[PDB]
């Protein structure tokens, strides 16, 4: 797996839809500022997508505390309507995390809407590793819908 | 050793102790970086109005520009002592304005008054009234004994410390006071990027959002407080008080500078912190230590600890480089600096002339 | 001593407490490091809206700027006791805004109201009406006994605790209240970016006993000491959405500087926080020669077995 720092020329970075194409020329990305973090199965440089820096497969361990950040699209369905309640969001997060890890503490930041509409929510907090390999697959696959719209990328950090 | 210098490092919790007309924290560029700032006039009025002042030093001066209101206050406080005519004339002579029944009589500017001083003048005016001495000769003879006028400033020590300016009446000749204490603006030891408090006002009667929204600037910071006292001038401004009596005033000031905190926004931010270091020394010339923090102090386990290290390191350089001796004592929560475990211990060291 | 300082070292989650306009958790820089923060006005509304407050202190204050729906409410609450006319005149003179059948009338700002206090003004407007008292003269008569108005703040204690500001109408001279309680913003004692740990927040508040007595119309120190105890409880328990210290002094004192150097601990913040608090307290009381009546409740300066004992110790002064 490859962890990267990618810059996508402002000309390209006009709308959300244009974003995944530039990096394509699946994988996972999260917008930092267009500044972007790129998690890819292959090593990532186009004139439309310059690469500042790029390879990692973590050892990890069981029962280990880690900081985490994740943009996601928590929604219901009766159209994919957003989950606005703080309780629903935190419950949503632990659910989709399954048995990979438990949510010790988390702050759900109801991000500003992006453009059909996409209501993103950034979950920040700390986890402890319950199922180590199941956590990796969750990272390498992403979490939630609108995964190509910057959502779904789970970032992890020690303490 | 006519000057006693006062150095204070005092750390405050998140607060807004002094703000401007935009309700934003006062600041100052020093060493090329932004420092949160408390104005020297804010400190002085905080001290002037404090409970400690009212019980250790006395009643603070009456500072006003409204002579009609001051006329009524004097007519009440001194009404049993002097005739109404003596009180009016005395106020008219001192202010240079006509004191009648007018609802509004304004002075030139805000002026610090002392009721005891006014009373003393009323007696001279009374006697001059009896000797048929006109106001010109009265002014001429009163100008001969200024010290006898300055005695009354023992009932208004804030004037003796911070001075007075007059542009009308006999106060032009008789009441011009040059302050004995020089005080700096409180400046943070370090660069400060101020925080902002997004606040809201929930209307109990609104189904919508809050009835009012807005922001408020605030921060924390390790401030440096500086001041000094001209002992000779203080003795002078009090009518020729003793060196011991002047030192007594100084120690009260030393106390308040490590203790008193402006009440601005304290009801909702409560940064009631005492000083964490107090430094006092005697010298022939006033000496500020602000250049210890010209290079802004960076945090290393807080701002307080490296601030004091900056202060002490620079204090040693100045003392060595300029051959600066003179009694020096420090109180913290250079071998020449006698360490004081207690503030009260330090205060008595000052009363004992270092 | 006139000041009672409350030092709470509560412990909970540093998340989902207090948000800003960007729905992020409030913070603050202290000691050069980030601390999670809960605003003082957040704490105060959490208290006066909680059940404990309603059970021990009484009814909260009606804080509104909409005087038109307000003029409804006092009509539909003081309907019997007062004439429909007088009930409107009172509100008008009080706020300065000429009352009408408008359904949109706004005061200058959101101010806390007390129904009992307003009911009192009506009685004076009543005696005015009967004895003919041209409002200008009426204002003078009412100016003579502010204390006889502050008594009605026993209904709205939160006002007497946190004050009230007014810039319009008769409330300018009669309604200005300086809050008796000064409360800090709650901040963590440690750096919020080793093992997972909960957050340890330092809370500070104090009460001007004399001011509180004055704001309540000349209540006794015992009555004020009672309210003070309720405040100690709410400040030590309530959380928006461990260790308690109380001391008497002549001048207010915060212990926030104990945590100026942020607390570092690889496995739990509470214990080194308490030690940091104790270490600093010793240095301050020693250096500044403080001898006021103190009392500390902590499971790890008169120690107390429980919070309720401390809560009773306070009620008995020292």
């Amino acid at each position: 797996m490859y962890l990267s720092k990618v810059i996508i020329a402002r000309a390209w970075s006009r709308d959300l839809y244009q974003l995944h194409q530039g990096l394509w020329h699946d994988f996972l990305f999260h917008v930092e500022k267009c500044h972007v973090l790129l998690q890819s199965a292959q090593m990532p440089s186009t004139a439309v997508a310059t690469v500042i820096k790029t390879q990692v497969e973590f050892q990890l361990q069981v029962g280990v505390p880690l900081y985490f950040r994740l943009r996601a699209n928590p929604i219901k369905t009766i159209c994919r309507v957003p989950l606005i309640k703080e309780a629903e969001q935190i419950a949503w997060l632990q659910r989709k995390l399954g048995n990979a890890a438990r949510v010790e503490d988390v702050h759900p930041i109801s991000e500003r809407p992006q453009y059909g509409k996409i209501q993103t929510v950034c979950f920040e907090g700390v986890l402890t590793i319950n199922d180590a390999p199941a956590l990796i697959d969750l990272v390498q696959q992403g979490i939630g819908p609108a995964k190509s719209m910057g959502c779904g990328l789970l970032s992890l950090a020690p303490l | 050793s006519n000057f006693i210098n006062i150095h204070v490092l005092i750390s405050h919790s998140p607060s807004c102790l002094n703000r401007d007309d935009m309700n934003m924290q006062k600041d100052a560029i020093f060493g090329g970086k932004r420092r949160v700032r408390i104005s020297s006039q804010s400190l002085k009025r905080a001290m002037r109005k404090s409970g400690y002042y009212a019980q250790n030093i006395g009643e603070s001066s009456l500072r006003t520009i409204h002579l009609a209101q001051l006329r009524d206050v004097l007519r009440q406080k001194l009404g049993e002592r002097f005739d109404q005519k003596i009180i009016d004339k005395t106020l008219a002579l001192l202010s240079g304005k006509s004191v009648d029944e007018a609802e509004k009589i304004s002075a030139d500017a805000v002026t610090p008054w002392v009721v005891g001083e006014i009373a003393w003048f009323c007696e001279q005016v009374a006697k001059a009234e009896a000797d048929n001495l006109d106001d010109k000769k009265l002014l001429k003879v009163l100008k001969e004994d200024i010290a006898a006028i300055r005695v009354n400033l023992q009932q208004g020590v804030d004037i003796a410390l911070s001075g007075r300016m007059a542009t009308s009446g006999m106060m032009t000749e008789l009441g011009k006071v040059d302050g004995a204490m020089s005080i700096a603006h409180a400046i943070t030891t370090h660069q400060v990027d101020s925080d902002i408090d997004w606040f809201t006002a929930v209307d109990d009667l609104q189904e919508q959002g809050s009835a009012h929204l807005g922001t408020q600037e605030f921060s924390s910071g390790v401030f440096y407080r500086y001041a000094n006292i001209n002992l000779a001038q203080l003795q002078e401004n009090l009518g020729g008080a003793s060196r011991e009596q002047a030192l007594e005033i100084a120690t009260h000031v030393v106390h308040m500078l490590a203790t008193e905190v402006p009440g601005a926004k304290q009801r909702t931010y409560a940064a009631f912190n005492p000083a964490d270091m107090v430094m006092v020394n005697f010298s022939d010339m006033p000496l500020s230590m602000a250049n210890a923090f010209e290079k802004a102090v960076k945090a290393k386990d807080g701002f307080l600890q490296p601030s004091i290290q900056a202060f002490n390191q620079y204090w040693d350089r100045v003392a060595n480089g300029y051959g600066l001796n003179g009694a020096a004592a420090q109180f913290s929560l250079t071998a020449q600096v006698k360490q004081m475990p207690t503030l009260e211990q330090l205060k008595s060291w000052v009363r004992n002339n270092g």
